[PDB]
């Protein structure tokens, strides 16, 4: 059955046409009598062959790019994922039990792309961009690809500013800089999505009080979450005003996997328009870890060969591809940022699983947030051991860098007097000064939800704990001692920490006197 | 015109299939891809069998069309080496990527070669002292050996192989070469960066006196450009090698990414695919890679290589296969690195070629092995210690477990690249002070001394001046009551004089979004391409 034999049979060999002749004028009679059971052919348009498990085999669709938005006659939306010698693989965003075989498919003819703009900002989109929150259409937004390459090496530069997150114990411990990504990481019900908000809702409050060109434009990307959680989450942002700088895609439980997949991509996307130009961007890709649930679907049923746990191999990839978009560029390319937050849940505290592990590899640092913290009551329940950022180190808040070396060193000695003392049976009346000193700092550092600090106030409190200033209070009161610090102390000397930036003689001064003279309730 | 050139007949993500009507390439050879945004290389790997070749692309296959021409060009992927090459960067294929001009290549190489032969075999035994204690002391380095840094995400490869360039690479006096291979590109900037402000990268006309040579895959390239970045960053390093015969030191960050590129393009090649989820082809694959990374009667490679191990699991079959292939396995711990002990070396897990009294000498040789035993009496004595305290253990057992904790302490150190993000300035640390400290310890001379005033010190100096330093803080406490710079006229403009300093700033309030837009008028019904290719709205069955 060879191929040089077989071309071979290309030219005639037949010399005898008795049977040629005998069908070529009989068979345009037997088309016509079979005429209307046709479909009509198809060559550059395509046709569903077979439609199953989200995906689709399309017969035609001679010209489709490799990766590129097409369209189902049902108005649900594809993407070619492999073309083949005699099909197209195309994943389909949306439902499949809208397709059917025999249905026409329409090649857009442009890679898989979302509404990118000015325009873009306050809304509720789907993963897809297409907007969800019912008030029209994207108007003044253009459309650019979701699957962009990073910035590479000489398009970069080194984080320098300090993007605050209004989260005490996160600006205090692990601050994050301008182009940095820091994970949040941690168990279910541990107050992960809180900190990303938090810092979403301080945005608001910095950006009106910014010259215009240091504010940060903050996407939300809901994968795989609730409904009923997105919802609440877009009235928590309209309730506090943070919509107007906010993007919200959202590809929740019951959608698609490969909307699921796809969303991070397309709010990166969107995020993109402020890092390329010039603007800063902020995202947060809320549980990354059912994204890649969500691509493992979809690399099991198009029967890819399971790797870890049961993952694909380029899951890895996945979120590699991804993350590195968040760049800080350089100054020909804009100065523009972004900085990404994502999510991922471990079980039962396990940091070395595969997904985990895959995205501690991918980001800058770490924010561990601890079960046993956060049923103690100390929230955000950080791990100070674990969560790391030395990105954002030495690209911080000058204040607050000369206060957190020493609350960094106080919580560390801290942790290590309570690791001494598994048992009360023996004091020791030298690490039970730094005993009670260190469940000061862990009382002065949690604070209550939706209510994010700005960075003054923050260095003021945390100046006022490291220091002096509070041993009077026991353990109980310092969340009220340090409100009364905040309300008490002359709020001139904010507006002098704000644009200084530091802490200079002629300031310190005034905030040892300021605060002798606060009144703590706890006496 | 036609023959020589095929076209894309299949594209599956990073793996394109190619048909040639007459005059198939050979495999590995380079295919370009004609009619790409960018530019589109194509490394042959397999003859699927029907004039097909299988091929995987360096750059992301997003365009690739099933008519599109593709040009065969006879030979491999072929990289510009020489002593032009130092002080750039340059991408898998040999592009430059640091925006400074074209590559002035003393030749033209092709990244895929044979390994040196066993008759070409250098077999001589010489230490590289790194100033790392514990590197020194228990697994010591190898001047021409393969060195392997086994980590799990997280507990610091990329800070100790920024240690060992910022150590090593300058008393070093050849060239160097750093590949990355799927890492970050933020710390290929970094890199970047301060090898320039080190002088060890001279930017403009001073470019060769440059030390290095970067080449870089970096994970957000697709799993072609990852699986063949390593091979360019060899081929760099041999050139210098073999032809220019000096002394060479290849970093590559990241050999795994090497192993798991291959894993994701290997599925799609149509193979059964092994354990975990390998590659049956992985051992092999490694094997090829990492014979050429060896010394040879003309020249050298100090090889160091960052390894990534999955989910902290050693016995997966990446690491597990890289294990046989380096001279100084360096096993960096996550348990460790959460007891603070930095760098997260385990001891007991981190082996050499050269702890060998033929080699190192007896002495080093002895405290090495003294220091071990030590440490695994004290791995043994953790269960009982951790249910039945420490009050049920024998005399010389609270002994053991007291020097182990004094030189679990002492194996940490701080970095010259740790000490900004620290605070504590970096410690060099000779071999023979570090030899002489921990048999010091060993033999007994500092059991007075506390656990923690060796951890985070140079010598066996620093730890007598840091109990110095601790033990006279254990009275200084307090009494810094007045006599302070905290005064109010001293230093001290007022407070409402502090504010009238204060600079104002232009808020705008217009968000500056809409200034340089332009702004594409979407459809309200899906524009769509029919038969003919003309942008048609979306016709309304189903
Ligand atoms: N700083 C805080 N102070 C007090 N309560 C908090 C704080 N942060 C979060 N919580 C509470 O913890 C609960 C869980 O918060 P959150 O939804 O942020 O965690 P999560 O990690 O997203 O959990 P899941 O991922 O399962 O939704 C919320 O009901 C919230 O009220
Ligand atoms: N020698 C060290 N000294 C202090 N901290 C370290 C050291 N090595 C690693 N770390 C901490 O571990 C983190 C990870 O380091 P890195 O080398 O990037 O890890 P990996 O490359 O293994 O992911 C760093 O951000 C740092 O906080
Ligand atoms: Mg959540
Ligand atoms: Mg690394």
């Amino acid at each position: 059955a060879d191929a040089k034999a077989l071309d071979e049979l290309r030219k005639p060999k037949f010399s005898s046409k008795y049977l040629i002749q005998h069908v070529s004028q009989k068979l345009i009679p037997a088309v016509k009598e079979w005429e209307k059971s046709y479909q009509p052919p198809v060559i550059h348009l395509g046709r569903v062959l077979s439609v199953g498990d989200g995906i689709a085999r399309v017969y035609g669709l001679k010209s489709v790019q490799a990766g590129e938005l097409v369209c189902f006659d049902s108005g649900v939306k594809g993407m070619a994922l492999n073309l083949q010698a005699d099909h197209v693989g195309v994943v389909v965003f949306g439902n499949d039990s809208v397709i059917h075989q025999g249905d026409l498919v329409y090649r857009t003819g442009q890679i898989v792309n979302v509404p990118i703009g000015p325009g873009t900002l306050g809304r509720v989109t789907d993963g897809l961009g297409q907007p969800i929150d019912g008030k029209g259409p994207l108007t003044n937004v253009r459309s650019s690809l979701v699957e962009v390459k990073a910035p590479g090496i000489i398009a970069r530069q080194s984080v320098r500013e300090p993007l605050f997150t209004g989260v005490k114990a996160v600006d205090a411990l692990v601050p994050i800089g301008r182009g940095q990504r820091e994970l949040i990481i941690g168990d279910r019900q541990t107050g992960k999505t809180a900190v990303a908000i938090d810092a979403i809702i301080h945005q608001k409050n910095c950006n009106e009080q910014v010259p215009k060109a240091q504010r940060v434009y903050c996407v939300y990307v809901a994968v795989g979450q609730k409904r009923s959680t997105v919802a609440q989450l877009v009235k928590l942002f309209t309730q506090t005003g943070a919509m107007r700088y906010t993007i919200m895609v959202s590809a929740t439980a019951s959608d698609a996997a490969p909307l699921q997949f796809l969303a991070p991509y397309s709010g990166c996307a969107m995020a993109e328009y402020f890092r390329d130009t010039g603007k800063h961007g902020l995202i947060i890709y809320d549980d990354l870890s059912k994204q890649s649930v969500a691509y493992r679907q979809m690399s099991l049923l198009l029967r890819r060969p399971p790797g870890r746990e049961a993952f694909p191999g380029d899951v890895f990839y996945l979120h590699s591809r991804l993350l590195e978009r968040a760049a800080k560029l350089s100054k020909e390319l804009g100065g523009g940022s972004l900085t990404a937050f994502p999510v991922i849940e471990t079980q039962a505290g396990d940091v070395s699983a595969y997904i985990a592990t895959n995205v501690i590899s991918i980001t800058d640092g770490q924010i561990f947030l601890e079960t046993e913290l956060f049923y103690k009551g100390i929230r955000p329940a950080l791990n100070v051991g674990l969560s790391v950022s030395r990105v954002g180190s030495a690209a911080q808040f000058p204040g607050m860098k000369q206060v957190a070396g020493t609350l960094k060193l106080e919580l560390a000695q801290y942790r290590e007097v309570a690791a001494f003392a598994q048992f009360g049976s023996d004091l020791d009346a030298a690490t039970q000064y730094v005993l009670e000193r260190g469940a000061r700092l862990t009382e002065m550092l949690k604070q209550k939800q939706f209510a994010p600090i700005p960075i003054e106030r923050q260095t003021v409190a945390v100046y006022a704990a490291t220091k002096g200033f509070l041993d009077k209070v026991r353990v109980q009161d310092i969340v009220a001692a340090e409100e009364a610090v905040i309300s008490q102390v002359n709020p001139a000397v904010f507006k002098i920490l704000k644009a200084n930036g530091k802490i200079t003689p002629a300031l310190d001064a005034h905030l040892k006197a300021e605060l002798r003279k606060v009144k703590l309730p706890g006496a | 015109p036609a023959i020589d050139a095929g076209y894309v007949s299949q594209v599956i993500g990073p793996v394109v299939d190619v048909r040639f009507d007459g005059e198939l390439p050979s495999i590995l050879s380079s295919l370009e891809v004609e009619g790409h945004s960018v530019r589109l290389v194509l490394e042959v790997a397999q003859h699927m069998g029907d004039n097909t070749v299988r091929c995987i692309a360096m750059d992301s296959t997003d365009g690739l069309v099933r008519g599109q021409k593709v040009v065969d060009t006879g030979s491999p992927i072929k990289v510009p080496v020489g002593r032009g090459t130092l002080g750039r960067i340059m991408n898998v294929i040999g592009e430059p990527v640091d925006e400074q001009g074209p590559i002035d290549a003393a030749d033209i190489w092709s990244i895929h070669r044979e390994a040196p032969e066993f008759t070409e075999q250098s077999t001589e035994q010489e230490i590289l002292v790194t100033g790392i204690k514990v590197v020194d002391l228990l697994a010591p380095y190898q001047r021409g050996g393969k060195i392997g840094l086994f980590g799990g995400a997280g507990v610091g490869k990329t800070v100790l192989i920024m240690e060992l360039i910022n150590n090593v690479a300058k008393a070093h006096g050849g060239f160097s070469v750093f590949a990355g291979v799927g890492e970050r590109t933020r710390e290929g900037n970094d890199l970047y960066r301060e090898m320039i402000e080190s002088g060890v990268i001279k930017l403009g006309a001073e470019r060769g006196n440059s030390k290095c040579t970067l080449v870089y895959g970096q994970m957000n390239e697709p799993p072609g450009a990852r699986a063949r970045v390593a091979l360019t960053g060899l081929t760099v390093a041999e050139y210098f090698r073999d032809i220019e015969g000096q002394d060479v030191l290849l970093f590559v960050d990241n050999i795994f990414r090497f192993t798991q590129a291959n894993s994701e393009v290997s599925a799609l090649l149509g193979r059964i695919p092994s354990a975990v989820g390998y590659q049956p082809t992985l051992a092999t694959d490694l094997g090829g890679l990492q014979e050429r990374i060896t010394t040879t009667t003309k020249g050298s490679i100090t090889s160091v290589q960052a390894v990534y191990v999955p989910a902290d699991d050693l016995t997966d079959p990446a690491p597990a296969t890289t294990f046989a292939h380096l001279d100084a396995t360096t096993v960096l711990s996550r348990s460790i690195a959460e007891l603070g002990i930095y760098p997260a070396v385990d001891p007991l897990d981190s082996t050499s070629r050269m702890l060998n009294p033929n080699v190192i000498g007896a002495e080093h040789y002895n405290v090495a092995r003294g220091v071990q035993k030590v440490l695994q009496d004290y791995k043994n004595l953790q269960d009982i210690i951790a249910i039945l305290g420490m009050d049920e253990l024998s005399e010389e057992d609270k002994l053991t477990v007291a020097r182990a904790r004094k030189i679990q302490r002492f194996l940490s150190q701080p970095f010259q690249v740790a000490e900004v993000f620290t605070g504590t300035p970096g410690k060099y640390v000779d071999l023979a002070d570090t030899i002489s400290g921990f048999q010091g310890v060993l033999t007994g001379k500092y059991d007075d001394l506390p656990e923690m005033a060796f951890y985070m010190v140079g010598d066996i100096k620093e730890v007598k001046e840091k109990a110095d330093k601790m033990a006279k803080d254990i009275a200084s406490r307090k009494e810094a009551d007045n006599k302070k710079v905290s005064e109010e006229l001293k230093d001290i403009p007022s407070l409402d004089k502090l504010v009238s300093e204060i600079k104002e700033v232009v808020i705008e309030e217009d968000d500056g979004l809409e200034e340089d837009f332009k702004a594409e008028a979407l459809s309200s019904e899906t524009v769509v391409l029919n038969e003919e290719g003309k942008s048609v709205p979306l016709p309304k069955k189903n």
